[PDB]
DNA sequence: GCATCCGTGAGTCGAGGG
DNA sequence: TATAATGGGAGCTGTCACGGATGC
RNA sequence: CCUCGA
C-alpha cells in the first residue's frame, strides 16, 4: 500500500525518511508527496516510493510509563477527581476517592510520581552481602550478589546492543529481561517464576525477603535479638 | 622479643566437655590410600570417652 | 454456633459469623408470615415496614406481635458486629464484644 | 524413583550428544555421561527429607 | 507471562528467508558498506560517523545515543548537520547515500529473519550456568557479528557462516559470565579439559581417579600438585542462605575483650611513659610513631628537638633503658606480650 | 542532636546517585588468584571503602595520619573499614525500569495514577503492547489514534511501517 | 548397544554408571560415613 | 547455639514481658549493650572490668542495616529531630 | 448486587544433624 | 571465520480466611 | 529442611 512518484533528476530525500503531504521529494521541488509515509528510493525503477505510515510515538515498558507519569499534572487531576466525587453513582465516587487518595498522598508528601520508576538502581554496601571465607578456606556469599550480577550483565549487554544498532526485536527482548532482573533483585518470586541458582530449586533471597516475614529483619533482629 | 611468624590455632576441649582420649586417627597428604579435599594437608580426629 | 478459641478469634477479628442471626434494622412489631413451604418475618413500625426473608428451619427468638428494638436478634445464632454497629451504635457493640468474649 | 529421574537426565544428555559430534564414530562410552544419575542418587541419600 | 514463549512468538512473526531474498539482503549489506567507504573517500568524514548517521536515520529518532568510539557526541543536531552535508553532494555522489540507507535496512531485516537459528543453537547450551534467554541474546550478538562479516560471493548459505559466530558468542558468554568469581577463558578451558579427563578416567577405572592418575592422563607438565591447585582455584562459592551463614562469626571487628585489652595497653604504656622525662617519652613516642601515626627517622626527631641524630639515638637508648628497668621492677607490662 | 521522628519517602534517581560513591560497571566480585576485589566490581574498595583500617588497597598509605586522603595510585580512601557496611553504590540503567512494589501491590499505585488496569500495565511494562504518547494523527480502522491507546504488535507495525504482503 | 538404523553397524559396551549405596544387614545405610534410614512414606494410592 | 558459644534469643515475647514490667532500661540493655550496639558493648565490657557503671547505649547496628537495605529498595529512611532536620546515625561515614 | 482468582498470613525457645 | 543447520521444555498438589479486582 | 525437647 504505497504511492509511486517517478523522478527525472536529483532527488531530495533518501531511503527510510519519514514525510508528510506536501513535502519536497525530487526534481528540485517539482514532484511532491501526496500521502503520509516513509520513503523508499528505488534507483533501479528510478521512482521515489512512499509507503503509507505515520510518525507515531508509541513506546513500550518503563520508559513509556515514566513519560506518562512525568506528564501528569497532579493538581489538575485532583480537580478532575473532585468533580467526579459529586457524581450520583456510588462506584464512581468510590474509584475517584481511591485515586484521589494516591494523588493527594503525592501532593502533600512532595514526592514525584515518576520516581516509582528506576533509572539509577542502588547497590547495597558489600559488607551486608558478604563474600567470606568459611572455616575450611572455601567461599560463601549472599544471593544479592548473584542477583546484582544478573542485573549488570543484562544492563551491559543492553548498552552494547544499543551502541551496535541492534534490530527492534532484540532490544525488546533485552529490555524485558532487564525489567525481570530488577524484579528478581527487588522482590524475587513476586512476578513470574522465581530466579534460582544453577543445580537447585531454591529461590534466591532478594531484598523483600530480607525485610519481611517471621525470618525477616524486623521480627528476627529488631523486635528480638 | 620478635613477634613469631605463626600463631596458635590448636584444637582445644570446648567448655563443659572432656574425658579420656581413647583413639586418634591421622590422615596425611602424600600417604598411601589417602586423598583429601583440595588444599588440606592433613586431618586429625581425636575420640574422647 | 462456635465455642472456644475459634469464637474468640472470630470476635477479635470482627468477622461475620458463618451461621449468623438476623437482626432488626429499626423498631417495630413482629408479624410472622409462614407458608408451609416458605417463611418470612415482618417488623412493622407506625409508618415503616421491614421484611426479613429467612430459610424455613431457622429458630425464631421472636413471638408474634412482640416489640423488638433496632438491632435486636430475631433468629438464633451469633450477631454480625457490623450490622449491630449500624443498627444500635457503638456502645452496644462494645457491650456485645466484651460479653461474647467473656462467655468463652 | 530418584533412579528414574537421574536416568531421564542421562537420556536427555544422550540425545543432546547424538545430535552433536561425529555421526560415524560413537561408542556407548562417548554417548553416556553418568554424572546426572550419580547426582540424583547422591541427593536422594544425602538431602532428601 | 512466560518470556521465552513470548520471544518465540515475536520471532515467529518474521518469516524465513528464501535463497533469493537472503542473497539480495546480503548483497545490499555488502554494497552499502562499500558505499559508506566511498562516502568517507568523498566527504573526508569519518566512516564510522557516516555509518552511525545512516543507521540513525534508518532506525529513527527513537534511538540516537553516544557511540563509544565516536569522537563526537551523537545527538539529533549533529546527525542533522551531517545528513545535510550528505544531501548536498552531486547526484552521482548522492547515489552512495541511498546505497548505504538500503544497506542498513537490509542488515536489519537479515538479522530479524535469521533470529530463529540463534534459538535453535542456544537451546543446546542450557544448564551451563546461563539462562535460556541469556544464551539466546548472546547468540544474537554473535549473529550480528556474522551479518557484518558475511560475504555472499562465496555462494554459501548464511546459516553455515552464522552458526560459527553464534556458537563462538554463546561459548564466550558461558566462559565469561558463569562464575561468581570470574575466571579467564584459557583457565576455564583448562578446567573443563581437566573435568573431561577425570570423567574419562572414572569411566574406564570404575572409580573416581586420584590426583596422580589425572596428572598422568593430562600429559607433560601436569603433576598431582598442579591438578590439586587447579581444582582448588576452580572451587565455586556457596550460598550464605542455604540458614548456613548464621554459623559464621565475624573475624574482622575487634571483640569487646580485644578492645578493652588495647585500651588497657595504651593506658599502661602511658602510665609507664610518665616515669620518663617529657623529652625522652616524646622521643620514644615519635620513634614508635604514636604521635602522628608513623615512625620518624632519627634525623627528624633530632631536628625536632634541635639535636644531633647520635644524641637523639642516645636519648632513645637511655629512655628505653629506664623503661626496661621500671618494667623489670614492677612487672606491669609483661602480660600484654602474649 | 536527639532522634525524634523517622520519615520514609520515595527516592529520586538524583537522590540515589547522591547516595552512591561510584557506579558498579562490571559483574565482578574478587580475583580468582589474589582473592582481592576487582576494579569497578561489586566489592571494589574504590567505591565502597577500604577493607583494612586506614590502609589503601595497594598499600601506599597505611596509617591514620592520612584521613580522607584518596590514594592517587589505587584510588582508595584511607579511612575505617566499617564504611563497607554503609556506603552505597549504584547501577545506571540503559533504559528505566519499574519498581515492582509500585506495580504488583494491588491496587497498583502506578496503575491507579494513570488509570491503567493491571493487565494493561503488565502489557506495557513487560512488552506485550505499545502505549501511544503522540499519535501524530495516525488512523486505525478509520478511528484516529487517541493518546494512551493500547496497540497490539500487528497494529503498531501496520501503522508505523505500513501494510504490505508477498505472494509466492 | 549403539545401533545406526542405516549403517546397521552395532557397537556394544559395558558402561560404568557410578555407585549405588548398599543397605546393611539391619536395614540401614552408610552415607558419607554416617548411618542413615530411609523412612517409608504414606500417601494416597493411585486410582479412580 | 551451645557449640558456637552462643547467646540466648531474647525474642518478641520476652520483650513483651519486659515492656509489661515497665523495665525500660533492662530492655534497652537487651536491645543494645548486650547484642549489636558495637560501641556500646565494647564500652560496657571495659566499664565493668574497670568497676565503672555501664555507659548509655547507642544505635543498634542492625537498625543501620535496616536503613541501608531500605535504601537498596530505593526508599529513603530519615531519622529526624524535633525541628524536622535530619540526624546522621552513620556519623558522616556514608555521606560524600 | 455476587461469584471468583490472587496474595498473605498461620507459637516460642531450645538441641542436634547437617 | 564459510557444507547446512532457522519457535523450549517441564510439568504431584490433601488449607483457609482475609481484601480486592474481575465478571454476569 | 528434618528430627527431637519444653
Ligand atoms: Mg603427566
Ligand atoms: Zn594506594
Amino acid at each position: 500500500k504505497a504511492r509511486v512518484y517517478p523522478f527525472e533528476d536529483d532527488v531530495e530525500v533518501s531511503t527510510g525518511d519519514r514525510v508528510a503531504p506536501g513535502d519536497v521529494l525530487a526534481d528540485g521541488g517539482k514532484v511532491k508527496s501526496d500521502v503520509y509515509g516513509r520513503v523508499e528510493v528505488d534507483l533501479v525503477r528510478n521512482v521515489v516510493r512512499v509507503v503509507e505510515s505515520y510518525d507515531i510515538d508509541a513506546r513500550m515498558g518503563a520508559e513509556a510509563i515514566q513519560q506518562l507519569l512525568k506528564e501528569l499534572d497532579l493538581e489538575a487531576l485532583e480537580k478532575e477527581l473532585l468533580e467526579e466525587m459529586k457524581h450520583p453513582s456510588r462506584a464512581r465516587r468510590a474509584k475517584a476517592r481511591k485515586r484521589l487518595e494516591v494523588v493527594r498522598a503525592f501532593l502533600d508528601s512532595g514526592n514525584r510520581p515518576e520516581w516509582m520508576i528506576l533509572e539509577a538502581v542502588p547497590v547495597l554496601p558489600p559488607d551486608l552481602r558478604p563474600m567470606v571465607q568459611v572455616d575450611g578456606g572455601r567461599f560463601a556469599t549472599s544471593d544479592l550478589n548473584d542477583l546484582y550480577r544478573r542485573l549488570i550483565n543484562r544492563n551491559n549487554r543492553l548498552k552494547k546492543l544499543l551502541a551496535q544498532g541492534a534490530p527492534e526485536i532484540i532490544i525488546r527482548n533485552e529490555k524485558r529481561m532487564l525489567q525481570e532482573a530488577v524484579d528478581a533483585l527487588l522482590d524475587n518470586g513476586r512476578r513470574g517464576a522465581p530466579v534460582t541458582n544453577p543445580g537447585s530449586d531454591r529461590p534466591l533471597r532478594s531484598l523483600t525477603d530480607i525485610l519481611s516475614g517471621k525470618q525477616g529483619r524486623f521480627r528476627q533482629n529488631l523486635l528480638g535479638k | 622479643e620478635k613477634a613469631r611468624d605463626v600463631k596458635d590455632t590448636s584444637l582445644r576441649v570446648p567448655p563443659g566437655e572432656g574425658g579420656i582420649v581413647v583413639r586418634t586417627v591421622r590422615l596425611r597428604r602424600g600417604d598411601p590410600g589417602v586423598e583429601l579435599k583440595p588444599g588440606v594437608r592433613e586431618v586429625v580426629r581425636v575420640y574422647v570417652a | 454456633i462456635t465455642q472456644g478459641l475459634p469464637r474468640v478469634i472470630e470476635l477479635f477479628e470482627a468477622r461475620r459469623p458463618k451461621a449468623k442471626a438476623v437482626i432488626s434494622e429499626i423498631d417495630g412489631v413482629v408479624r410472622i408470615e409462614e407458608t408451609e413451604e416458605k417463611l418470612s418475618v415482618f417488623v412493622e413500625s407506625e409508618g415503616f415496614s421491614k421484611e426479613y426473608k429467612l430459610p424455613k428451619e431457622a429458630r425464631l427468638l421472636v413471638k408474634d406481635g412482640d416489640y423488638v428494638e433496632a438491632g435486636q436478634p430475631l433468629t438464633r445464632g451469633a450477631i454480625d458486629p457490623h450490622q449491630l454497629l449500624e443498627a444500635k451504635g457503638p456502645e452496644a457493640v462494645e457491650r456485645y464484644l466484651v460479653e461474647e468474649i467473656q462467655k468463652v | 524413583d530418584q533412579f528414574r529421574v537421574g536416568l531421564a537426565r542421562l537420556a536427555r544428555g544422550v540425545r543432546e550428544r547424538m545430535l552433536m559430534g561425529s555421526e560415524d564414530s560413537l561408542t556407548p562410552a562417548k554417548l553416556v555421561n553418568s554424572r546426572p544419575l550419580e547426582a540424583a542418587i547422591r541427593e536422594f541419600f544425602s538431602r532428601s527429607q | 507471562s512466560d518470556p521465552v514463549r513470548q520471544y518465540l512468538h515475536e520471532i515467529g512473526q518474521v518469516p524465513l528467508l528464501t535463497l533469493e531474498e537472503e542473497v539480495e539482503l546480503a548483497r545490499k549489506v555488502e554494497e552499502g558498506m562499500e558505499a559508506i567507504k566511498k562516502l568517507s573517500e568523498i566527504t573526508g568524514l569519518d566512516p564510522d560517523l557516516i555509518r552511525e548517521v545512516v543507521r540513525a536515520k534508518i532506525l529513527g529518532s527513537a534511538r540516537v545515543r553516544h557511540i563509544p568510539g565516536l569522537k563526537e557526541t551523537l545527538d539529533p543536531k549533529t546527525v542533522e548537520e551531517i545528513d545535510q552535508k550528505l544531501k548536498s553532494l552531486p547526484k552521482e555522489h548522492k547515489r552512495y547515500l541511498h546505497i548505504a540507507r538500503e544497506g542498513e535496512a537490509a542488515r536489519q531485516h537479515l538479522i530479524e529473519a535469521n533470529l530463529r537459528l540463534v534459538v535453535s543453537i542456544a537451546k543446546k547450551y542450557t544448564g551451563r550456568g546461563l539462562s535460556f534467554l541469556d544464551l539466546i541474546q548472546e547468540g544474537n550478538q554473535g549473529l550480528i557479528r556474522a551479518v557484518e562479516k558475511f560475504e555472499y560471493k562465496r555462494r554459501f548459505k548464511f546459516s553455515t557462516y552464522a552458526t560459527w559466530w553464534i556458537r563462538q558468542a554463546i561459548n564466550r558468554a558461558i566462559a565469561d559470565q558463569a562464575r561468581t568469581i570470574r575466571i579467564p577463558v584459557h583457565m576455564v578451558e583448562t578446567i573443563n579439559k581437566l573435568s573431561r579427563t577425570a570423567r574419562q578416567l572414572q569411566q574406564e577405572l570404575g572409580r573416581e581417579p586420584t590426583y596422580e592418575e589425572i596428572a598422568e592422563a593430562m600429559g607433560p607438565g601436569w603433576d598431582a600438585k598442579r591438578v590439586e591447585e587447579t581444582l582448588k582455584i576452580a572451587q565455586e562459592p556457596v550460598s550464605l542462605e542455604t540458614f548456613y551463614g548464621d554459623f559464621i562469626p565475624d573475624e574482622h571487628l575487634p571483640s569487646p575483650v580485644d578492645a578493652a585489652t588495647q585500651s588497657l595497653l595504651s593506658e599502661e604504656l602511658e602510665k609507664a611513659l610518665s616515669k620518663l622525662s617529657e623529652r625522652e617519652a616524646m622521643v620514644l613516642k615519635l620513634r614508635k610513631g604514636l604521635i602522628d601515626g608513623r615512625e620518624h627517622t632519627l634525623e627528624e626527631v633530632g631536628a625536632f628537638f634541635g639535636v644531633t641524630r647520635e644524641r637523639i639515638r642516645q636519648i632513645e637508648n637511655k629512655a628505653l633503658r629506664k623503661l626496661k628497668y621500671h618494667e623489670s621492677r614492677t612487672r606491669k607490662l609483661r602480660d600484654f606480650l602474649d | 542532636k536527639e532522634v525524634r521522628k523517622v520519615r520514609i519517602a520515595l527516592a529520586s534517581p538524583e537522590k540515589i546517585r547522591s547516595w552512591s560513591y561510584g557506579e558498579v560497571e562490571k559483574p565482578e566480585t574478587i580475583n580468582y588468584r589474589t582473592l582481592k576485589p576487582e576494579r569497578d566490581g561489586l566489592f571494589d574498595e574504590r567505591i565502597f571503602g577500604p577493607i583494612k583500617d586506614y590502609e589503601c588497597a595497594c598499600g601506599k598509605y597505611k596509617r591514620q595520619r592520612f584521613e580522607g586522603k584518596v590514594c592517587e595510585r589505587c584510588g582508595v580512601e584511607v579511612t575505617k573499614s566499617i564504611v563497607r557496611r554503609y556506603r552505597m553504590g549504584h547501577i545506571e540503567l540503559a533504559t528505566p525500569a519499574a519498581h515492582i512494589w509500585f506495580v504488583k501491590d494491588v491496587p497498583s499505585k502506578i496503575g491507579t495514577l494513570l488509570d491503567l488496569s493491571a493487565t494493561e500495565l503488565e502489557q506495557v511494562l513487560y512488552f506485550s503492547k505499545y502505549i501511544v504518547l503522540d499519535p501524530k494523527g495516525a488512523i486505525l480502522n478509520g478511528v484516529p489514534v487517541e493518546k494512551r491507546q493500547l496497540l497490539t504488535d500487528e497494529e503498531y507495525r501496520e501503522l508505523r511501517y505500513g501494510k504490505q504482503e508477498t505472494y509466492p | 548397544q549403539l545401533i545406526h538404523k542405516d549403517t546397521g553397524l552395532i557397537k556394544e559396551d559395558e558402561v560404568f554408571l557410578g555407585h549405588i549405596p548398599l543397605m546393611t544387614e539391619d536395614g540401614s545405610f552408610i552415607i558419607n560415613g554416617a548411618d542413615r534410614v530411609i523412612v517409608s512414606q504414606i500417601h494416597r494410592s493411585p486410582g479412580v | 547455639g551451645k557449640a558456637q558459644f552462643g547467646g540466648q534469643r531474647f525474642g518478641e515475647m520476652e520483650v513483651w514481658a519486659l515492656e509489661a514490667y515497665g523495665a525500660a532500661h533492662t530492655l534497652q540493655e537487651m536491645l543494645t549493650l548486650k547484642s549489636d550496639d558495637i560501641e556500646g558493648r565494647n564500652a560496657a565490657y571495659e566499664a565493668i572490668i574497670k568497676g565503672e557503671d555501664v555507659p548509655e547505649p547507642s544505635v543498634p547496628e542492625s537498625f543501620r542495616v535496616l536503613v541501608k537495605e531500605l535504601q537498596a529498595l530505593a526508599l529513603d529512611v530519615q531519622t529526624l529531630d524535633e525541628k524536622d532536620n535530619p540526624v546522621d546515625i552513620f556519623e558522616g561515614l556514608a555521606s560524600k
